[PDB]
């Protein structure tokens, strides 16, 4: 029979950055800043992953604050909450672009890019296949649940508006997003697919194995940065250091 | 988080 | 306030 989308979803749908602008964007500007360079100061692949990664994290920033709800927030409580779920959002953004346009045996980059398992089976080192095999598994649980975009648009709610952050001043319109948001996804999940009848909670489920992602990633760049590997001005720095 | 305030207030 | 030069101060 036919679909049914909560309102509630809506509004937060129409609040979705322009994916192909987004990727068109970061691509031109990484293809710049390369051909900006002399043959001997290149950016390795890690030194332009690590520029794509921060300009994602632009992207993120850009979503969240003209996003309904959130830009109402004093600059001090947008801040807390950002500064708590920036990594979450970043491996989110990662797990759901796999999801979508993801083929078995590859990587899909935010620029269009594909990467070949076995490229990084023979490049990458241990930590990075370590965090990459758990994201994979993480990406094969949400297509065997079916996850789609407005399970996703509500799970960035969710996890950009923590209950859990310290020195919250307005509460409150933290505690009525996550009151209606998960309600909007409870309705969402039990009219659209009803024959999985705890898909609700197994989705809930996946948030804290988000998180474990995202402690991991965290940890793995900070790793980087004190080899000297990370390229200087990187945005994603100055949120681990904070 | 200078950064952070100034992408936010902007 | 200006934002960006807030930004400059204190960065
Ligand atoms: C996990 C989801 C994020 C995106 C994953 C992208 C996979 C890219 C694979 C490219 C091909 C490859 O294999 O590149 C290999 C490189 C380097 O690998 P290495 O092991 O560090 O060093 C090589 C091994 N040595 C040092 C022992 C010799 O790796 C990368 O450039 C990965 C960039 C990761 C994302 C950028 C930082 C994100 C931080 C997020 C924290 C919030």
């Amino acid at each position: 029979a036919a679909a049914s989308i909560p309102h509630l979803i809506l509004e937060l749908l129409k609040c979705e950055p322009d994916e192909p602008q987004v990727q068109a964007k970061i691509m031109a500007y990484l293809q710049q800043e390369q051909a900006n360079r002399s043959k001997h100061e290149k950016l390795s692949t890690f030194g332009l992953m690590c520029k794509m990664a921060d300009q994602t994290l632009f992207s993120i920033v850009e979503w969240a604050r003209s996003s309904i709800f959130f830009r109402e927030l004093k600059v001090d409580d947008q801040m807390k909450l950002l500064q708590n779920c920036w990594s979450e959002l970043l491996i989110l953004d990662h797990i759901y672009r796999q999801v979508v346009h993801g083929k078995e045996g590859s990587i899909f980059l935010v620029t269009g890019q594909q990467v070949d398992y076995s490229i990084i089976a023979s490049q990458a080192g241990a930590t990075l296949n370590n965090l990459m095999s758990h994201a994979q598994e993480l990406v094969a649980k949400l297509r065997s649940l079916q996850f789609d975009q407005r399970e996703f648009v509500c799970l960035k709610f969710l996890v950009l508006f923590s209950l859990d952050v310290k020195n919250l001043e307005n509460f409150q319109l933290v505690e009525g997003v996550q009151e209606q948001v998960n309600a909007a996804l409870l309705d969402y999940t039990m009219c659209n697919y009803p024959q999985q009848t705890e898909k609700f909670g197994q989705l809930l489920l996946r948030l804290p194995e988000i998180r474990a992602i995202s402690m991991q990633a965290e940890e793995y760049l900070y790793y980087k940065h004190l080899n000297g590997d990370v390229p200087y001005n990187n945005l994603l720095i100055e949120m681990l250091h904070a | 988080n200078a950064l952070l305030r100034y992408l936010l207030d902007k």
